């Protein structure tokens, strides 16, 4: 007995070499190779596989082989690959990802994936599966801003602030001892992983370091506060000696320096460069020239993401408004006019496109959208493939090889470069169950489930009051993972490895699981998946154009998007 | 009033309907969340005049046409189901593929 | 009588900054070509490199502009610049690494300033 | 170099001399002094002057004179003066008042305001800074009553209650051992600080006592509970013994005595007078003579602030639906022509602008609008600027004075009279770091943030999915204060001194800051700051005129006021 | 827009009048929540238009009549009370009895 | 609909805007929350209609004029900035100085 490939789709979810398109874009991404045994897929309800004595096993206790969770036929879309099958759960990891099912009468069950009495079902059968994004610039201003960033399958946020003070407003800071110890509390109540970055600043190392010692997982050095030579310098020892992260927003105005001396000031150092192609900040013009160097983690910010006809009135406008410029103080239209460039934001596209920038973030209500890093990092990529064509790495007709380079910018990339991705950033074995269901309609635009430590925290769901949960109004929402004592386990506070060997954790009190921030001072360009190109790039000092081994990097504006006005209501 | 959570839920349905039926009127094609809410409302409002269930699984398909809505939404929408009080109780209305 | 809500009624006069500080006044060079904005409170003596002027008159000085305020110099402008004494306890640390002391002593900071190639010793 | 004072205010906020518009009132406060050192100003952002080396020391570690958060160039308003500064914060109470910054390099710097890598900054240039507002007649009725007072920049809330029950609907009374253990309870998620009052009533000490030793702050003498002549005197001894406050809501009906059997009762010890002048309640027609006695602290709540043309309308409406009055009961029409008087409201006006009454407070949703306190209280000061004209003890053009009479009204004094000034109620240093920052063009109305023990709780902010905060809907919203346990540590439970010495904290699991209720018995109308006259006030018992020094206290009601429509969407 | 607690619930009791007021237009009787919802908006907009609370305690007993509302909603209604604000600032409206 | 936060709460920015229009059209001159409100919708609109944030930017200046408003209005709002989804996704949009 036969089933054709249509149906077989629609029933179990795609296979091997069927193609689905992500949303309304031109993307399509094609099933590499799928785990299951044709005939003895799993399936849930009335009447199905997964029941007592046939899909399920009946034998059983939790601790023998049996999972707390399966995902039964998901398409996962992830650095590793592109491709089908079941996911299973236990102890809030990911323990098994092949075949799940009851091995008494199926082929080919992974022999921990056992479904018995102890087992959830996800149906992830038509859905696309990926990590739940990683978000690592940004400025903790407003509360609201979790379930923004939820709602579009973000699932851990590192970055500072403690509400709307100008600090937080501007920087990505979480200044001292006491601010970071008052924000490790309330970060308790905040249904969502979390990493706290310190104030990157000081010419004496101890004022840098206790912030270390008091429970932050990096540090941000940042214009606002002296980018100078010295508290670059003092930020990097402290990372070294700790093995933390720091990352920079460098000096647009060139006051202490040039880029060549706050290179010189890194003095071969791992760092993040945020916003690194400038718009967001950073030494004016030519501050991009980071994302060829060996040494160098680099990420974008998302307003810039990707080129559109709007983009320059809007950042022009945004700065004036953001960084309080007038239009009747000559040094401020200059300011603007050498910060906000079509040349380098052009440019930006091409370099993600080349894997030359390695990482998408928000800047979260600094100078972006704390909902819209998986938006734009798909609206990128469906834009470089219509001006440049589908990479030359693909085959067989699929967006495949751009499609794994581009999920990696918002999932395992970000993980590498803070030292947290033995825990998050990607759909492995051995890593914390943080999924993200998508229909493939709303692919990268709206998430259907977000699923945090193995227990669904956010869905778009219906009426509460209905027969079923499908009627309107559909909407996002925070579920039973949000609720009481559960947003404890289901949730990572990710600190350094010497607040928790100093104690932090109980002595404030925290019920959340820890996460150990380690492996950060020793990896480069080279290790970040599917993105680690290093090069010569060339900003010209006059006209602001950008070459990559000597050819002008350069594409136009669109007009229109895709993941855009079919599916917002504003 | 004593307004309930559903009725404070489903007041916003009707709103996004407000919205999208003045986006439909200065000759706007409509999007996908502007369609479901046109919709939406229609059945809410049938079930308040007091409208079968079998009468408003007919209408619901005839609301909007594909010529009212942008490319790709017809597809997007396999059906709407919303839950209102008819005169003999809360009952389910589901309108399959609504727009053709 | 209109009313505009929250709006000042300022006194007459004006406001002096820096007062009773010595100021001096300076050219400045940007020789390289990239825009240099320096701010009302960097130690003048440590600002970028390529910014050429008689470094020992920076020392122990910064811009005698408005706080929070900054001069601009565009790739190849020289201007003047007004400065004014730096006060409390008269000492830098940090920032270009030149002073990390008293910013009495010059010989130090442009010993320092001029090993690092900072333009304009002496 | 010299700056013109029209740009200078712009940039850093207003200077001695200048003066500024309180809202759209007519009453203008003045800058008395300044405590910055013109051209070291503290400012931070882009190329601003807290940065390392420059303004932000980076030497110092936290505990070396370093804060945890400077608000910069504040206008001050309290009743300590009306001035410039810059407001330090270090573990959550305010530490310094004058200048902060770099002694590196700054005149001028007060010792322990050194901005360093531990601190935090918010702009106050601009902005007024007020204490929070000290509400002491709260109706624990509707918690969503706790974003309406922190709207409108309230941040302690004494009084009692356990939800809608009619006890608590009608008298600000959490009654007995049980109902006050599960308030304290419930107080751990109310993001403001909180004192409870038991029920003054009884004719044995032990009843009334177990109330103070189960964690009451302070107890409440209400007619419905019968405010006898036995009750009065009964929680009077344990106050005294305890050493917390009594409030008093008198026998209106005069059933078991007139005014001077209440006061023969009280027998010169210490008693806050709930509105005082009668429409809330009290004997009738003459309760507000209380405001004249020298061991009474007379307080209004605010639906009689100020006399307007609507008021007499709306009270005696409002009395009859509350009460419960048919207008065909013929003692019910006589009960409320007896309560409700223009000629005592009218007085009202008169005796808070000459300080015969001290404080303000709300009647929280029992007979007074939770979010109104600040906002009348205003509009009550400038309705007497406009009858009465500017106090004589103004000085070259300003309302420096009413100002500071009137804000004391809901600052300072309830603090002093309800024992908790040592805590709260002021800016000042070694107080809690519990600040409200107004836009002028909004003072008094809305608030923009409301700081709780040094980290923001409440804000008005935009779009939490923008690229910055500012974009629309603008609304009031709980910010990181208020979130997780961060909410213990920035809200005080004020308790008497025996439940903390009993352990009342700890039985009960309470993870609040605990306040201390003391020095509440040996005050009087001397200590009640800029609002401390004494005088006879007699009250015609035929006509209700009231007189005071031998002239009759009368004014017209307004037909409109300021802080009303100009703002409010409703 | 400083939106505060009260002015965003109060939003809610405008746009329930609103759909009231189109059910009404196309002929139905109105039910209890919707009835309320009409005389409250009544009200708030009056605050608004600068009415007093003596013009709005007269005029709230004549915005709807028994004929307008379903069997049984008049008795349902002993008093509307809403809270807005006036030229004067805040004050309480009761309107009493309001349907005969 | 799968609304998400700023779906919801920009729902509320249309519907103050109609009941400022409301009142506009009354008669009435129009408060601080009112005039932003309407403005605000407009750009969010206009956004929905395709517009360039270079037309909203010249357009929001002439929505309303200081005889629309109350006194002092003008001077309160400093710009009135909304984000919305244009053709080419999600811009900022400020309107500096909206009514002279
Ligand atoms: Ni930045
Ligand atoms: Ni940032
Ligand atoms: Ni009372
Ligand atoms: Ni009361």
């Amino acid at each position: 007995m036969k089933i054709n490939r249509q149906q077989y789709a629609e029933s179990y979810g795609p296979t091997v070499g069927d193609e689905v398109r992500l949303a309304d874009t031109d993307l399509w991404i094609e099933v590499e190779k799928d785990y299951t045994t044709y005939g003895d897929e799993v399936n849930f309800g009335g009447g199905k596989v997964l029941r007592e004595g046939m899909g399920e096993n009946g034998t059983y206790t939790r601790t023998e082989n049996v999972l707390d969770l399966l995902l039964t036929n998901a398409l996962i879309l992830d650095y590793t690959g592109i491709y089908k099958a079941d996911i299973g759960v236990k102890d809030g990891y990911i323990v098994g990802i092949g075949k799940g099912g009851n091995p008494d009468i199926m082929d080919g069950v992974t022999p921990n994936m056992i479904v018995g009495t102890a087992t959830e079902v996800i149906a992830a059968e038509g859905k696309i599966v990926t990590a739940g994004g990683i978000d690592t610039h940004v400025h903790f201003i407003n509360p609201d801003q979790v379930d923004v960033a939820l709602a579009n399958g973000i699932t851990t946020l590192f970055g500072g602030g403690t509400g709307p003070a100008e600090g937080s407003k501007a920087t990505t800071v979480t200044p001292g001892p006491w601010n970071i110890e008052k924000m490790l509390k309330s970060t308790e109540g905040l249904p969502i992983n979390v990493g706290i970055l310190g104030k990157g600043h000081g010419s004496s190392i101890a004022p840098i370091m206790e912030q270390i010692d008091a429970g932050a997982a990096g540090l941000k050095i940042h214009e606002d506060w002296g980018a100078t030579p010295a508290s670059i310098d003092r930020s990097l020892t402290v990372a070294d000696e700790a093995d933390v992260q720091v990352a920079i927003h460098s000096d647009t105005l060139n006051e202490a320096g040039f880029l060549e001396d706050t290179l010189r000031a890194i003095n071969g150092r791992v760092i993040h460069s945020f916003h690194v192609e400038g718009a967001g900040g950073g030494h004016a013009p030519d501050i991009m020239a980071m994302a060829g160097h060996p040494n160098v983690l680099p990420s974008s910010t998302n307003p810039t993401r990707p080129f559109t006809v709007n983009t320059i009135d809007e950042h022009l406008d945004m700065l004036m408004v953001c960084h309080h410029l007038k239009q009747n103080i000559p040094e401020d239209v200059a300011f603007a006019d050498s910060r906000i460039r079509p040349e380098t934001i052009a440019a930006e596209d091409i370099l993600h496109d080349l894997g030359i920038i390695s990482m998408m973030s928000t800047d979260a209500l600094a100078m972006g959208r704390a909902g819209e890093m998986v938006l734009r990092t798909w609206q990128t990529a469906d834009k470089m493939k219509k001006q440049r064509g589908p990479l030359a790495e693909e085959k067989n007709g699929s967006d495949n090889f751009r499609l794994k380079r581009y999920v990696s910018k918002y999932t395992i990339n970000p993980a590498i470069a803070q030292g947290i991705a033995h825990e998050v950033g990607s759909i492995e074995e051995g890593k914390f169950a943080d999924l993200v269901l998508w229909e493939p309609k709303f692919f990268g635009v709206k998430a259907d489930r977000v699923i945090k430590g193995g227990i669904i925290a956010y869905a778009q769901i219906g009426d509460p009051s209905a027969s079923i949960p499908t009627p309107q109004p559909v909407m996002g929402r925070r579920m039973y993972g949000t609720v009481g004592d559960l947003i404890h386990d289901t949730n990572i506070t990710f600190m350094s490895k010497s607040s928790i060997q100093q104690g932090v954790p109980a002595k404030l009190g925290l019920k959340r699981r820890i996460g150990t921030v380690k492996n950060c001072r020793n990896i480069g360009k080279k290790d970040m998946k599917w993105n680690d190109v290093t090069t010569d790039i060339d900003i010209n000092p006059e006209t602001y154009e950008v070459k990559v081994d000597g050819e002008v990097l350069t594409c136009e504006p669109v007009k229109e998007l895709p993941m855009a006005q079919r599916y917002f209501l504003f | 009033m004593h307004l309930n959570p559903a009725e404070k839920e489903k007041l916003q349905i009707f709103l996004a309907s407000e919205l999208l039926l003045r986006r439909k009127a200065r000759g706007l094609k409509l999007n996908y969340p502007e369609a479901v809410a046109i919709i939406t409302s229609f059945i809410m409002e049938g079930a308040r005049d007091g409208k079968t269930v079998a009468m408003l699984m007919e209408e619901g398909k005839h609301v909007l046409t594909r010529d009212d809505v942008m490319e790709g939404v017809p597809e997007m929408i396999d059906d709407i189901q919303a839950e209102a009080t008819f005169p003999d109780g809360t009952k389910l209305v589901t309108v399959h593929n609504p727009i053709s | 009588n209109y009313i505009v809500p929250g709006e000042y009624r300022v006194a007459e006069g004006e406001i002096e900054i820096n007062a009773g500080r010595e100021k001096t006044t300076i050219r400045v060079s940007n020789t390289g070509d990239r825009p240099i904005q320096v701010g009302s409170h960097i130690h003048f003596v440590e600002v970028n490199k390529e910014l050429l002027f008689d470094r020992a008159e920076g020392i122990g000085r910064r811009l005698n502009i408005p706080s929070g305020t900054a001069a601009r110099f565009e790739p190849g402008e020289e201007m003047e610049v007004e400065l004014t004494e730096l006060g409390g306890n008269r000492e830098v640390f940090g920032i270009s690494d030149l002073t990390n002391g008293s910013v009495d002593n010059k010989e130090l900071i442009l010993q320092r300033a001029k090993e690092l190639g900072y333009k304009g010793v002496e």
